[PDB]
């Protein structure tokens, strides 16, 4: 017991000297010089109209037309981005429902929410509808995050300190992650997926492999509940969003935080942070009932897409770059470019 | 300058919003109530009785209304994260009970009971949505009454030592941390364990905000 | 006790996890961000509107 | 996923007839409908269209006025009726499923085809019959009087295959892409109105006739046939 | 050319600098508010559609609002055409015109009058949204065309459908024209003033004087209460000087609508707000 605390209290303090000794310069120290995104005059070209509530999450397909969105009154669509149609309309078990997944072989979506499961649909049937194919069950606390692995492996986290790999084909965990301290609210996958960065609300984020079980990092500096996380396309950084009123890039190496976004004239919550294909724009959400869009890279100004009439919940891009999707509580969804 | 295809497509997609909407209309004809209180407040009867893990969505019909009760007692989180998904709720029904009136758990439970009035009240999502309150466990306190000295919790009252002014003083000190009466009031009622008055308060609170609100909706 | 053991434990396994990590400066990490969203800047839209013929969403 | 028709025999000119459709297995009240006609030793013939939602509708040019399409949701059925019957319309009928959305296959299942026996793009076809052998590959073509490449990028070639004794299969959907249910060895493809279809490494069952196809502008019409020989 | 000829048969001459002045005046504001009014009330429609009362009740602000303008333009019209020079032609349109569009704004009036009693008094029924707009057009855009058109086709042919001064209906012991535009536009001021009564009881729980005082504002104008001045007027030669109020009171009513009906609502005032400001 003692012996134990002292590895742990000299295991502590290598951990400090490691972040101690990587804070010697940082992104506005390095690249505040690059060549500013100037005034983005970005402006509607489609209003996705529909929803008759509040919406929560949308995700973008891999062919850059076919889009996914949902809504807390019990609905997810699949829908075409181009011509303006909508191709399925899902309905939904709870509609206490605070994520969305598409499948990247473009055959399956995911959702969850409060009633603790995750459930996976299955697209391209021969007799012509979307069925649901799986419901995971063994988290005790809500649900409030789902990536795809594969066709056949499926990551979820919860409001327990808990995650999940969950094998789809058998509906047995594989391997389960335990050791935060407060709710855990979202997960960004890897790129090469294998990896998840989860946010948990104790100004906490936590590094975690897919395939052992064992977490590798755990990263700390806000101050209230972290609400919405994602990844960077490359795998080495991703960013959160904090409801202290400031946004948050953390690396997935570097072992501490690399960027905080705030102003003084900003006092509301961050509801989303998704970035662009290039990674030049940080596209974030407030409660100030703008969807406001960052240089990413210099943290210095806000292009502003001041459309929406009511709190921002989620906003994505296209794989490809062509388009972003904004969804605030309006019930209605913004296509820009 | 269309093909055939892209008009079956644009057929599709009209015929996908007119069903969506349809539902969407339907979907705004419930009445929505969350439920709250103390841990150990004995607000297991008044959820049995009153009809008006996760969530218990308990579902109920009546008076043609479906009233949606969430109970979401099951969940250990802070309320701070997961109440905003109900600002549309028409009403908060609150369950305390009378008996604990010098009973300390610890210190005793009308106090904390009385914070989380407080705390419901002046939560700035339920500036607008009204909050109807049940006190209860009123026949075991005219029993119990007899022994206590009553001013053992609220040592500066010195009224008649009889059911209905403790009562009185329970009931007002309950209705007094209000601090927004000019756009939402809190509703009084202790629970009628031999009536069916816990069902018809609720339903009439329900009634007058939506009254209310299509009131509003006309611009007054 | 066997709690205060249990946890002690946990807390040694998870602090060995986190310590033995290879890590790198924030300045690196910036200087790969920075290079990789120059490289790809061509092929974006947002940043780079189409002209208008090129772009479904006009 | 089940399709099949009903309905046919022999008739006499004039009067009427009726054929339905009985489908089961898969969810009818989301897919739109065809009616394709063969000849009883030719090619074949388009006869008409109906879609989802009951709104468009579309006839052939020989027929238009003697025929009336039809569906029913609740029971899942197809209903085409015909008037004044002539020695034109001796043939074999059959009913086709095809759906509209973004990456659908449109012509993807066959019925088996009704019997009826009764007492304006132009395209061919290039060659009559080539003989084949297993073991070699095989080319086939077809020609057309006007473009099939619409506006929006698509092109508007339909592939298929039948043998004796069965009914068609779709080969290839929209000139290039490839059906469920069939061989990889199968690929086919086409050029400005230049049409073509390959089948490598030559097995049996890959003997039979292939047909070629257009879907640009109401009404349709097709060829005549091509057909390899063992 | 008061604004009281609409309602007196007969205006004295003692106060012709005044009570004539003081209507031009009125109609100079009212359409040059009007307009206004239509032109924001088209920039914000995409984000109306919340409920059903929202999309009722603002169409029929729509149909207010133009019908006023309307009305009141073509009435200056048949103020300011001279008698004397043409016997036919822009007179007697000008006298359709105005009959036809005074109709019309009573009526869309009533119609949201009605529109507040039945949400309040019937608390739980719902209807679709198209059999509203149906009944709503075919009732404000309705009668308006029956009682214009029938009054001219009785009294063309004895040639009283004009005044011998002012290009506007006058009675004298025969046929009566105003008597087809005073009954109809006092008619709905009672309705609407029962409305306001039965909308205090709820609002009137034991701010409780601001609140009864800011909706005694805001439906004071937009129900037609105003009007009922001219009963004053419409049953005495010159009693003293009513005129002067009635023309204070109801030529300026476009302001009235502007300031109250408008103005008043929160979130289109803070959509205002973000989009012009």
């Amino acid at each position: 017991l003692d012996q134990l605390r002292q590895e742990a209290e000299q295991l502590k303090n290598q951990i400090r000297d490691a972040r101690k000794a990587c804070a010697d310069a940082t992104l506005s120290q390095i690249t505040n010089n690059i060549d500013p995104v100037g005034r983005i005059q970005m402006r509607t070209r489609r209003t996705l109209r529909g929803h008759l509530a509040k919406i929560y999450a949308m995700h973008w397909g891999t062919d850059s037309r076919l889009l996914v969105s949902a809504s807390q009154d019990g609905k997810l669509i699949i829908w075409d981005s181009y011509t303006t149609n909508k191709v399925h309309a899902i309905p939904l078990r709870s509609s206490w429902v605070m994520t969305c997944a598409y499948a990247p072989s473009g055959n399956y979506v995911a959702c969850g929410g409060l009633d603790n499961i995750c459930s996976i649909y299955n697209l391209k049937t021969r007799e012509g509808n979307v069925r649901v194919s799986r419901e995971l069950a063994g988290h005790t606390g809500y649900l409030s995050c789902c990536r795809f692995l594969d066709d056949n492996q499926i990551v979820t986290s919860s409001g327990d300190t808990t995650c999940a790999l969950w094998d789809i084909e058998t509906g047995q965990q594989t391997t389960t992650f335990t050791g935060h301290t407060g709710d855990v609210m979202s997960l960004s996958l890897a790129p090469d997926t294998r990896l998840f960065v989860s946010g948990a609300c104790d100004a906490s984020a936590k590094l975690w492999d897919v395939r052992e079980g064992m977490c590798r990092q755990t990263f700390t500096g806000h101050e209230s509940d972290i609400n919405a996380i994602c990844f960077f396309p490359n795998g080495n950084a991703f960013a959160t969003g904090s409801d202290d009123a400031t946004c948050r890039l953390f690396d997935l190496r570097a072992d501490q935080e690399l960027m905080t976004y705030s102003h003084d004239n900003i006092i509301c919550g961050i509801t989303s942070v998704s970035f662009s294909k290039s990674g030049r724009l940080l596209l974030a959400g407030y409660d100030d009932f703008n969807c406001n869009v960052w240089d990413a890279l210099k943290a210095d100004r806000a292009g502003v897409l001041a459309g929406h009439d009511n709190r921002v919940s989620c906003l994505g891009v296209t794989d490809d770059g062509m388009a972003v999707a904004t969804g605030s509580w309006d019930s209605f969804l913004k296509i820009w470019n | 300058t269309l093909s055939a295809e892209d008009k079956a497509a644009v057929e599709r997609s009209k015929m996908i919003d007119r069903n969506l909407r349809e539902d969407g209309e339907k979907a705004a004809r419930e009445v929505k109530l969350l439920l709250l209180g103390a841990g150990e407040s004995g607000k297991s009867t008044i959820v049995k009785q009153m009809k008006i893990t996760g969530i218990v969505e308990t579902h109920f019909t009546f008076k043609d209304l479906h009233f949606k009760m969430f109970d979401v007692g099951a969940q250990r989180s802070e309320r701070k994260k997961w109440i905003h998904c109900f600002e549309g709720v028409t009403a908060i029904i609150f369950c305390v009970a009378l008996s604990d009136y010098d009973l300390v758990l610890a210190m005793n439970r009308m106090h904390e009971s009385m914070k989380l009035f407080d705390s419901i009240c002046n939560n700035k999502w339920f500036t607008d949505t009204s909050i109807i309150l049940f006190l209860n466990k009123k026949d075991l306190f005219e029993e119990k009454i007899k022994k206590s000295p009553l001013t053992i919790c609220y040592p500066e009252y010195a009224g008649s030592n009889t059911y209905e002014e403790a009562a009185a003083y329970i009931q007002c000190q309950f209705e007094d941390l209000n601090k927004r009466k000019d756009t939402k009031e809190i509703y009084t009622h202790f629970t009628c364990s031999t009536d069916t008055k816990n069902v018809q308060f609720v339903f009439d609170a329900v009634t007058d905000v939506i009254i209310k609100n299509n009131l509003k909706d006309c611009g007054l | 006790n066997t709690a205060s053991i249990a946890q002690a434990r946990k807390l040694v396994e998870q602090l060995k996890m986190e310590a033995n990590i290879d890590r790198i400066k924030v300045s690196k990490a910036a200087a790969d961000l920075m290079a990789y969203c120059e490289a790809h800047a061509k092929e974006d839209p947002l940043l780079t509107p189409v002209p208008a013929s090129e772009n479904p969403f006009r | 996923v089940q399709l099949v028709e009903s309905g046919g025999g022999l008739v006499q000119p004039g009067g009427s007839r009726k054929l339905s459709c009985s489908a089961s297995g898969f969810a009818f009240s989301s897919f739109g409908m065809h009616w394709v006609r063969q000849a009883p030793e030719k090619g074949l013939e388009w006869v008409a269209y109906i879609s989802s939602g009951s709104g468009t509708i579309y006839y052939a040019d020989t027929v238009k006025g003697r025929f009336t399409i039809s569906r029913d949701d609740p029971k899942n059925t197809l209903f085409l009726q015909m008037t004044s019957l002539r020695s034109e319309d001796t043939a074999m009928y059959y009913c086709v499923r095809s759906i509209y959305y973004y990456g659908s296959s449109p012509f993807d299942f066959w019925g088996q085809g009704t019997t009826l026996t009764v007492s304006d793009i132009v395209m061919t076809q290039a060659t009559s019959s080539v003989p084949v052998t297993p073991g070699e590959s095989v080319s086939i073509s077809c020609r057309s009087s006007k473009s099939l490449l619409h506006s929006n990028g698509n092109t508007y070639l339909y592939w298929f295959l039948q043998r004796p004794g069965q009914s068609p299969q779709l080969l290839i959907y929209r000139m290039s892409n490839l059906a469920s249910g069939v061989p990889d060895r199968f690929s086919g493809s086409g050029s400005g109105t230049a049409f073509t279809l390959t089948i490598s490494r030559l097995e049996a069952e890959d003997v039979g006739v292939y047909y070629c196809m257009q879907h640009l502008e109401y009404p349709l019409t097709f060829g005549a046939g091509t057909k390899l020989e063992l | 050319t008061s604004f009281s000829i609409l309602m007196s048969p007969f205006v004295p001459s003692t106060i012709f600098p005044v009570v004539k002045w003081i209507t031009y005046v009125g109609l100079g504001i009212s359409i040059g508010s009007l307009i206004l009014c239509l032109i924001i009330e088209a920039l914000f429609w995409k984000q109306i559609k919340k409920s059903q009362t929202s999309h009722t009740r603002r169409i029929c602000m729509v149909n207010i609002a133009l019908s006023l303008l309307i009305a009141d333009v073509w009435f200056i019209v048949g103020a300011t055409v001279d008698t004397t020079v043409n016997p036919s032609g822009v007179c007697t349109a000008a006298v359709f015109f105005t009959h036809f569009f005074y109709l019309s704004l009573f009526f869309w009036m009533l119609m949201l009058g009605i529109l507040l009693a039945y949400r309040i008094i019937l608390v739980f029924h719902h209807m679709a949204q198209h059999l509203m707009m149906a009944v709503g057009f075919c009732l404000g855009y309705g009668c308006p065309l029956i009682i214009s058109v029938i009054t001219i086709a009785v009294t063309q042919p004895s040639n009283t459908y004009k005044r011998k001064d002012v290009c506007w209906l006058n009675w004298s012991n025969g046929s009566k024209p105003l008597l087809a535009f005073v009954v109809p536009a006092l008619a709905i001021v009672a309705v609407n003033f029962v409305v306001v009564l039965l909308v205090l009881t709820k609002l009137w729980r034991p701010a409780t004087i601001i609140r009864v005082g800011k909706s005694l504002l805001i439906l004071t104008p937009l129900l037609g209460l105003t009007w009922g001045f001219g009963i004053g007027t419409i049953v005495d030669s010159q009693n003293l000087a009513w005129h002067v109020i009635f023309a204070l009171l109801n030529a300026f009513q476009g302001f009235f609508i502007l300031c109250f009906g408008i103005l008043l609502d929160s979130k289109l005032r803070q959509l205002l707000f973000n989009k012009l400001s």
